[PDB]
């Protein structure tokens, strides 16, 4: 009895009132009453990635698309849900293209999409490091035993010394009493080989190296009067797609008024020129 | 004033 556009309303009201398992079987019922809809669809996906069920959402995705292959919202959603999937590649790459989408469209969302885009990099970069093998050492591997033994020695040796005047309670405790002199002992050797001029440390990229527009790595970086560094690529359109404010503090702005943060781009470089990964990033 | 992509419009 109630028609598409009014089932749609009723699980908007439940949407924004947090019910989304209830919303979702109700943009359901607008579905099964007009399919030929992408809203419908794209907003039923939103409540299922709420309902952390990428499962569905990325079906549902996959359909608004097919009546609406410029639909901005799908791409983003369709990618977010490949995220969960862990297709780190694909997700970054709709995101990416919902991102073209929404610039081309005049639309605004602002960070809303290279926020997540570049936090889909680094959850994708995370995976492939957390990969790497880092190749132990010669020394290391040694030493490294060498500890282990020694453990044994106690641990399997010098432990059941006493079955009686240590039981269960005393040697339960005097047994981690031991590891954890030597689990330190050797920790204080894994920074050694870490601090040694080696690259096993973590590879991330920092913060205050990106734009706060892009999201990413800067690489014509400039100030403003405020003083937020931005590329100059960036606040290049914002400039003229926009308006004439700082995308931050909101301040009257203009072109011919940012400044060259040199300083910046030097600190950008030497990053760079010492940092093997980028690009592949 | 902009707009979320988080909300179902």
């Amino acid at each position: 009895s109630p028609s598409a556009q009014e089932l749609k309303e009723q699980g908007n009201r439940l949407f924004v009132g947090r019910k989304y398992p209830e919303a979702a079987a109700c943009y359901g019922r607008a579905i099964t009453r007009n399919p030929l809809v992408a809203v419908y669809y794209t907003n039923r996906a939103l409540c299922y990635l709420k309902m952390q069920q990428p499962e569905q959402a990325l079906a549902d995705c996959r359909r608004a698309l097919e009546l609406d292959g410029q639909s901005v919202k799908a791409h983003f959603f369709l990618g977010q849900c490949q995220l969960e999937m862990e297709s780190y590649d694909e997700a970054i790459a709709n995101l990416q293209r919902a991102y073209s989408l929404a610039k081309e469209q005049r639309l605004n969302f602002g960070d809303d999409i290279p926020s997540a885009l570049r936090i889909a990099k680094k959850k994708r970069w995370n995976s492939i490091e957390e990969r790497r093998i880092h190749q132990e050492s010669e020394l290391h591997s040694y030493l490294t035993r060498l500890i282990a033994a020694e453990r044994e020695r106690e641990l399997e040796e010098c432990q059941r010394n006493h079955e009686g005047h240590e039981d269960d309670g005393h040697i339960r405790a005097q047994q981690a009493c031991i590891e954890a002199k030597h689990d330190k002992y050797m920790a204080d050797m894994d920074e050694l080989f870490s601090q040694v001029d080696e690259k096993r440390k973590k590879r991330d990229i920092p913060d205050y190296l990106c734009g706060k527009i892009s999201f990413e790595l800067m690489r014509e970086p400039c100030i403003t009067p405020s003083g937020i560094t931005y590329d100059r690529k960036d606040i290049e359109e914002h400039l003229q797609r926009v308006g004439h404010f700082n995308p931050v503090t909101r301040s009257p702005l203009t072109q011919e008024q940012l400044i060259p943060n040199l300083a910046m781009k030097e600190v950008i470089d030497a990053f760079i020129s010492e940092n093997g990964w980028v690009e592949d990033y | 004033d902009t707009s979320r992509m988080e909300e179902v419009d």
